[PDB]
RNA sequence: CCGAUAACGAACGAGACUCUGGCAUGCUAACUAGUUACGCGACCCCCGAGCGGUCGGCGUCCCCCAACUUCUUAGAGGGACAAGUGGCGUUCAGCCACCCGAGAUUGAGCAAUAACAGGUCUGUGAUGCCCUUAGAUGUCCGGGGCUGCACGCGCGCUACACUGACUGGCUCAGCGUGUGCCUACCCUACGCCGGCAGGCGCGGGUAACCCGUUGAACCCCAUUCGUGAUGGGGAUCGGGGAUUGCAAUUAUUCCCCAUGAACGAGGAAUUCCCAGUAAGUGCGGGUCAUAAGCUUGCGUUGAUUAAGUCCCUGCCCUUUGUACACACCGCC
């Protein structure tokens, strides 16, 4: 037990993974030789905490998008957003499901009795609400 | 520390003054503090071009 | 006609008791039926998977 | 092979009761030539079941002060009431002791403070390890107080202790307090 | 710390840091450290070994006249990160267990804002005020006192015994000190005398060089004692002998022979303590002309119980109530 982390690890970690994710990696004992050049760590037992917490991180990143930012998981991001377009819309249905208390309203806007249009039956027993209080 | 003396008694005096770090030592100290990492900056090295081969 | 001395084996520790923290409230199943189990508080260190005897059948039963 | 003391092997004694069986330490891996193996058994709980029963007898054996870090005269100690207790009974010391520990572990006990109910409170049951514990407790406290003033030695009233403890003839000391225990945990039932 | 978020960005404290301990047959080195090997020896075996067994005996930096750093010393580094595996967890922060590993919580040091009428004016040529300042409250010298005892309390030491005491044999440490500005007073080997404390000569060491390979105690192995206030305990007290000092009486300390008192495990209460720890057991340093029942450290032997709780004693955070704010030892 006792083994949590600071601040002062948790933020360089953050920091280191974010400008040098390339180069670092799931090794431990290669991410605490990295860490020897691309910051300057004033002491060894620092070091290989921030180390060991970078491994911890990149573990938890090969899986998930951690807080820490990652390029290649951005642009990933980036395509899937703008990306999976589908060929053809959900919105140029064939029929539509069309209240006639809906339909009532195109008939003023003039847009009613269209051909996608299709008037069903509304609901009737009027059943909603929840029943009050408990039970 | 440093004691006053005045008329009433004696003023007790504390000046405690944090140096700044610097790799020159004269204007202070040279270790950076024991919690402050210093993380370099790379440049973009992305080179997404082809692979081709220098001669030389 | 007295009930005779007989086993259970702890399965879980359902936590200290006691005021005190020195007893420790433990689920024990019978050696002889393997369903029928109590929940029984006992004294010293215990762990999952011991068998403790029994000179009474029934003594106790809560949830804290 | 082993032959604690140079004799009386170790894989000749059976466990009584199965509920001891996991903390009494005599066979296999617990096989030691010398009850004198210092090797950490406090560092964490439930280690000490892992350490041979004569080691914890002979460790409970030194105490009053006058002497708690001769080890080795309580090894000795331990190594001639064993050569009493093979001369008395023919069978294995360390069967003896076994069943002695078996014997002298009380089996109920009482607790709780609430104002002094009936004798304690409320009666509980014991752990394997804490029958274990107070057994080797009980025997080394009635080895003590029955060699302290009297010409009788250490190594004599230990091995009378522990034959009185196997047998279970109700003269040991061991024996008359687990019964007591028994008794108030009863009538705190 | 993760996260929720009218907060965001920070600063101190914690942590990080320094020293210490544990591992490196890896590096650097060692006549002020050693180990191996070899040559001289000394003793035993000698039937017959002989590259036999022992040597803290002497040599091979007495410079051409051996190597090496394992042991010792101490520097540079490395090494451990909850890192690997399984489970729990929002699968987050982390937690539990296990493997490998010397090591999976080694001990310390430092240590915030605010405060206390806490302690020191008897540490200071730190200090305000006040007092005294020549028949002195300055300073010096002589003597006495600080120890004085119907009694109460606190820290401890020795014990109450046979798991012991006495007698003898054997056997193992680590801290660390050691010759003086003033300042006079060091640690001591070896030889001789004495029964002892000691005394008398010769050295060595300003020190990994000499004490010193610190032949410590406990422990271990043999002897006597035999459950009794006994060979347990050594208080009290007589006589004698030395040492320090200018001086030992109100016994400075040490030695010898006599006396062997209470004390047979201690009420109510109450202290400390979780692993090389408690405790047993000695040895250094400080004080020291003379000195430890004290303290600060060191080693040696070495456990029982527990891996929990808020019951007592308190502490922290939130909510709550308040007529308190000198803050419940309040107020009324
Ligand atoms: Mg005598």
């Amino acid at each position: 037990m006792g083994r949590v982390r600071t601040k002062t690890v948790k933020k360089a970690a953050r920091v280191i993974i974010e400008k040098y994710y390339t180069r670092l990696g799931n090794d431990f004992h290669t991410n605490k030789r990295v860490c020897e050049e691309i910051a300057i760590i004033p002491s060894k037992k620092l070091r290989n905490k921030i180390a060991g917490y970078v491994t911890h991180l990149m573990k938890r990143i090969q899986r998930g998008p951690v807080r820490g930012i990652s390029i290649k998981l951005q642009e990933e991001e980036r395509e899937r957003r703008d990306n999976y377009v589908p060929e053809v819309s959900a919105l140029d249905q064939e029929i539509i499901e069309v209240d006639p208390d809906t339909k009532e309203m195109l008939k003023l806007l003039d847009f009613g009795s269209l051909s996608n249009l299709q008037v069903t039956q509304p609901t009737v027993g009027m059943n909603f609400k929840t029943p009050r209080g408990p039970v | 520390v440093r004691h006053v003396l005045l008329r009433q008694g004696v003023l007790g005096i504390k000046v405690k003054i944090m140096l700044p770090w610097d790799p020159t030592g004269k204007i202070g100290p040279k270790k950076p503090l024991p919690d402050h990492v210093s993380i370099v900056e790379p440049k973009d090295e992305i080179l997404p071009t082809t692979p081709i081969s220098e001669q030389k | 006609r007295v009930q005779p001395i007989k086993l259970a084996r702890v399965t879980k520790v359902l936590g200290r008791t006691g005021s005190q923290g020195q007893c420790t409230q433990v689920r024990v199943e019978f050696m002889d039926d393997t369903s029928r189990s109590i929940i029984r508080n006992v004294k010293g260190p215990v762990r999952e998977g011991d068998v403790l005897t029994l000179l009474e059948s029934e003594r106790e039963a809560r949830r804290l | 092979d082993i032959k604690l003391f140079g004799k009386w092997s170790t894989d000749d004694v059976q466990i009584n009761d199965i509920s001891l069986q996991d903390y009494i330490a005599v066979k296999e891996k617990y096989a030691k030539y010398l009850p004198h193996s210092a090797g950490r058994y406090a560092a964490k709980r439930f280690r000490k079941a892992q350490c041979p029963i004569v080691e914890r007898l002979t460790n409970s054996m030194m105490m009053h002060g006058r002497n708690n870090g001769k080890k080795l005269m309580t090894v000795r100690i331990v190594k001639h009431a064993f050569e009493i207790i093979h001369l008395l009974t023919g069978e294995n010391p360390l069967q003896v002791l076994v069943n002695a520990i078996i014997n002298s572990g009380p089996r109920e006990d009482s607790t709780r403070i609430g104002r002094a109910g009936t004798v304690r409170r409320q009666a509980v049951d014991v752990s394997p390890l804490r029958r274990v514990n107070q057994a080797i407790w009980l025997l080394c406290t009635g080895a003590r107080e029955a060699a302290f003033r009297n010409i009788k030695t250490i190594a004599e009233c230990l091995a009378d202790e522990l034959i009185n403890a196997a047998k279970g003839s109700s003269n040991s000391y061991a024996i008359k307090k687990k019964d007591e225990l028994e008794r108030v945990a009863k009538s705190n039932r």
